[PDB]
C-alpha cells in the first residue's frame, strides 16, 4: 500500500494506490524430507550453533 | 546454555531481511522524487536483488 | 556550469567505465532493457524471455 499525505496538513491521504501483490523474488521451498533443490541438485541447510 | 541453535527457517528469514533492506534503500530513493497517481508499488521494488 | 559539469561526468562514464568500451547508444540501449526488465520482471511474475522484451523493444529483437 502506497499512501501520499496532503502537503502541510494533519495526516490525510491525497490518494493511496494498493498495488496488488508486487512480486519480489522466488523463495525456495523445502521438500517433504527436508532437502532443497537449487540447480537440479538436492541440498540440505545444516542448522547452526552460534 | 550459551550456545544456540538456528536452522534453515531462521537463517532464511535473516537473508530475506537483508533482501528488504536493499529494496528499502531503493524505495526511499524513488519516493524522494515521485509524482502523484502515476507510479505504483512496482516501479520501485526490484526483484532480481531480492 | 551544472550542465557542463554533469555533461563531463556522464560523457566520461560512457568511455572509460567499461573494460570493453562501448558506444553511448549502446549504454542507452542497455538501460532500456534494464528499465523494461524491472517492469517485465514483476509485471509478469516470472520474467521476460529474450524474445519477450524483443517485442517491447523497437530493436531488431
Amino acid at each position: 500500500r502506497l499512501v501520499i499525505y496532503e502537503r502541510e496538513a494533519p495526516e490525510g491521504t491525497v490518494k493511496d494506490i494498493k498495488e496488488q501483490e508486487v512480486y519480489m523474488g522466488e523463495i525456495p521451498l523445502m521438500t517433504d524430507n527436508g532437502t532443497f533443490v537449487i540447480n537440479g541438485t538436492e541440498r540440505v541447510i545444516v542448522s547452526q550453533l552460534h | 546454555g550459551n550456545r544456540r541453535i538456528r536452522s534453515v527457517g531462521e537463517m532464511a528469514e535473516n537473508q530475506f531481511r537483508v533482501g528488504l533492506v536493499r529494496v528499502e534503500r531503493a524505495v526511499k530513493e524513488r519516493l524522494s522524487l515521485g509524482d502523484l497517481d502515476t507510479l505504483m508499488p512496482q516501479d520501485m521494488i526490484n526483484a532480481k536483488p531480492i | 556550469a551544472t550542465w557542463w559539469i554533469r555533461q563531463a561526468i556522464t560523457r566520461s562514464i560512457a568511455d572509460q567505465a567499461r573494460t570493453i568500451r562501448i558506444p553511448v547508444h549502446m549504454i542507452e540501449t542497455i538501460n532500456k532493457l534494464n528499465r523494461i526488465s524491472r517492469q517485465m520482471l514483476q509485471e509478469m511474475g516470472r520474467e521476460p524471455t529474450p524474445e519477450e522484451l524483443a517485442e517491447r523493444m523497437l530493436m531488431p529483437e
